[PDB]
DNA sequence: ATCGGATGTATATATCTGACACGTGCCTGGAGACTAGGGAGTAATCCCCTTGGCGGTTAAAACGCGGGGGAGAATCCGTACGTGCGTTTAAGCGGTGCTAGAGCTGTCTACGACCAATTGAGCGGCCTCGGCACCGGGATTCTCGA
DNA sequence: TCGAGAATCCCGGTGCCGAGGCCGCTCAATTGGTCGTAGACAGCTCTAGCACCGCTTAAACGCACGTACGGATTCTCCCCCGCGTTTTAACCGCCAAGGGGATTACTCCCTAGTCTCCAGGCACGTGTCAGATATATACATCCGAT
């Protein structure tokens, strides 16, 4: 009886926005829980190599777009590239 | 106070303070600026709809209501940027895509 | 452009890629005489 | 014994589900040799993870690591 | 009486379109049981990490499987012999 | 003969094999179809040389090993590609 | 303004790095594939190269740029720095 | 006098201040002990004396005094440990091993 | 000023064959080796530091890194080697 | 199996040059000495989940038999590849000149860490109903001998 | 080509157990304000990347000849597949004991920070000798004629 933490309200928020009418059972979500700490996981350890690399200490939305384009095939790239850069201008003009 | 969620400023359904925190907490720079939750939490909700559309195709193709593993394999197995993306990757109780090489098959 | 069609006020459909690319399988011994 | 247990049904059952036709007569006993090779690098891993914890049982996690560590990363177990 | 590949085929669908496990767990649990025994005697094991094994050897026969298979048609066979396993692990970066 | 005679002595060399002006005409070309305007250091086209070869190197050597698994002593378009299918590289 | 530069790998020099592999006996087919292996090769090498130049906001391409992008992909290289 | 390093006090010919330095800069925890550096410059130095010593008789094998990236790469391919430890690393300048199928062979 | 590893592997070299001398491009592949195993092994300490929840990276954790890294009788050679120093280092101060 | 014999290979010595190895400043990074606080070792308790046993069922494994089709050899044909020679081309070396642009230093602000007060989002526990599994009967569909 | 007949697909009925909501309630995220320094930016210098010209000579290119290797065909025999019988051990339900894994409260000692000081390890010069290259010679090796 310990808090743990888990992506799985997230996970059903967006596919009722994908699919409104299906479910998913227990183990596909555990199989979704662990992809997206695989991905998260990747994603920040190239963006910590960049930065260390270019000798700086600060990791920023720049860090995150470049490694997002080292490390998603091309196509994604672009599609992630692109919702990337629309969530980062609707936050910063909302306040 | 607590007024609005960041995640309900950038439009998404992800948690933005979350993924802040969890980036601050797992040694992967000195300081953490203020987009960077923002863009990697876009981009994780991104692939997430990406697979989920898919497997729920695959699902609805099989007269069931209820993904399963199995679909989530299908579908991924069934893309050629997923498939180089999760190359090196297993999932539990997902089988294999039926292919027989076109020799063994009988003809006419 | 009919993949996903609800996020917010927007749709999924025009974020999604429309045509994802098949994964095709190495054929060996092709029989191609 | 004990790896007479993998008889010869379940490995031509694991060859059909790859895609064989036909096995030849001599292939069960590379195959036990080969699954008891890789069972070995992973479980050397496997309780090396755990020696380092000090603790006496085997967990999921200490496989979920050993298997990540060698390229072969698994999802499902991982929670 | 079925002519000799047709069950075959049969059984490569069959087990192409399921996604049980086919070794029996018990005799597994008995071998993974013996090679832990060098590394350290008087262990334990959770029921979890016994499943995860098999899951993953499962898998890599499998693939191995495949492998030999297109070594095998490459040289205008259908028969898998040992050598293909060989040539696959070699080539894949395994024996050396 | 002679083709055992060139398999001693360039296995017993270390010199690059390639020319040296075509293969930075051919990088320059390629990095051009990327970013416009765009310039190198010479030892970035020397590491990209050196890496260029010994992968093609490598290759050969797979492609000989599955060449001489089907019984031939000539290597074929379907070896190079059978070699990169089960290295990973191709599917 | 540049253009057919793949026909400057020329024959021999695919045969001389075919011996050093060690092979005896050459098809009269295996140029092209060569050209082409070698041309995709080089396409994923170099952009990953450029991306970490423009990262930095340079115009040159260094030699750091190549070892990290070869590091990157499991073809690690010894000998100019890193 | 109060100036012995710390490698002089561990016996050993790598810098353990700064393996320390870099270990505390990488980010690589909040905290690092104290045996922790000694034992990494330990680790290394061995390594090296190891893989430096096969090449050193491998250039001794080829009449010369000084080592090239050939006796490195001779070395290393050679010894089955450090080909599995360097099994996915290219040395400029190196070459390959001299190795010819016998099924080629008259 | 750029730093590296050159006066130490020349140390060591002088140490095991007296009389051998090394070039240059030589020294700069030994450099590249010692970079390279000391970030694998870092890493290694670092994740399983993380693993159990500690904010400490001790002895111990290089210690069975390098038991997950090193291959054979390689592990073997270099766990005592670093335990004989570590011990050695306690003994004085 | 045994000779010409022509070719390519491992054997000296001469000389010459540029790279390696060592010697001198100096300056900045590491060692000495000391203080403060939290990370981690340790004992104690609870209870969950792992190991072990027993009896029955029945499905899977093991064994034998017959036959067919697939691996292997042996033979023959022709065309693609290797070897060598003469002719054409472009790489490589040496030198001259001209800027882009990398690399560094000095200022200044805007941006992120940090701390205290506030409160709603997300997690654990409890229920319930419908999606999926299983079973039985009936039309389709695919193999295969004749 | 065509019907036995064996396997596969579809419809309807029954039940159960896990996915999806609901509800407390704590603790992590949000607000608001302070402060210090990390990058952005501007200017300056000087290195090294790019462009051009000339000459030489070794590599690339085209062509001819012939042989040996890849492929196709045919024959034989043996070993793997399909199927029926008999044996065995895996799976399932139930029960019972206790060994470690979690969790909590205490205590101390090991590791950041902070100054101060001094020596180790980079840059910069400089000399000399190992290795490359030339030149001539001796010995293995491979191919043809027996």
């Amino acid at each position: 009886k310990t808090r743990k933490e888990s992506y799985a309200i997230y996970v059903y928020k967006v596919l009722k926005q994908v699919h409104p009418d299906t479910g998913i059972s227990s183990k596909a979500m555990s199989i979704m829980n662990s992809f997206v700490n695989d991905v998260f996981e990747r994603i920040a350890g190239e963006a910590s190599r960049l930065a260390h690399y270019n000798k700086r200490s600060t990791i920023t939305s720049r860090e995150i777009q470049t490694a997002v384009r080292l490390l998603l095939p091309g196509e994604l790239a672009k599609h992630a590239v692109s919702e990337g850069t629309k969530a980062v201008t609707k936050y910063t003009s909302a306040k | 106070a607590k007024a609005k969620t960041r995640s309900s400023r950038a439009g998404l359904q992800f948690p933005v303070g979350r993924v802040h925190r969890l980036l601050r907490k797992g040694n992967y720079a000195e300081r953490v600026g203020a987009g960077a939750p923002v863009y990697l939490a876009a981009v994780l909700e991104y692939l997430t709809a990406e697979i989920l559309e898919l497997a729920g195709n695959a699902a609805r193709d099989n007269k069931k209501t209820r993904i399963i593993p199995r679909h989530l394999q299908l579908a991924v197995r069934n893309d050629e940027e997923l498939n180089k993306l999760l190359g090196r990757v297993t999932i539990a109780q997902g089988g294999v895509l039926p292919n027989i090489q076109s020799v063994l098959l009988p003809k006419k | 452009g009919s993949r996903g069609r609800l996020r917010g006020g927007l749709g999924w459909e025009s974020s999604l890629r429309q045509r994802p690319m098949p994964r095709l399988t190495f054929q060996a011994g092709d029989p191609y005489y | 014994d004990n790896i007479q247990g993998i008889t010869k049904p379940a490995i031509r059952r694991l060859a059909r589900r790859g895609g064989v036709k036909r096995i030849s007569g001599l292939i069960y006993e590379e195959t036990r040799g080969v699954l008891k090779v890789f069972l070995e690098n992973v479980i050397r891993d496997a309780v090396t993870y755990t020696e380092h914890a000090k603790r006496k049982t085997v967990t999921a996690m200490d496989v979920v690591y050993a298997l990540k560590r060698q390229g072969r990363t698994l999802y499902g177990f991982g929670g | 009486r079925y002519r000799p590949g047709t069950v075959a085929l049969r059984e490569i669908r069959r087990y192409q379109k399921s996604t049980e496990l086919l070794i029996r767990k018990l005799p597994f649990q008995r071998l993974v049981r013996e090679i832990a025994q060098d590394f350290k005697t008087d262990l334990r094991f959770q029921s979890s990490a016994v499943m995860a094994l098999q899951e993953a050897s499962e898998a890599y026969l499998v693939g191995l499987f495949e492998d030999t298979n297109l070594c095998a048609i490459h040289a205008k066979r259908v028969t898998i012999m040992p050598k293909d396993i060989q040539l696959a692990r070699r080539i894949r970066g395994e024996r050396a």
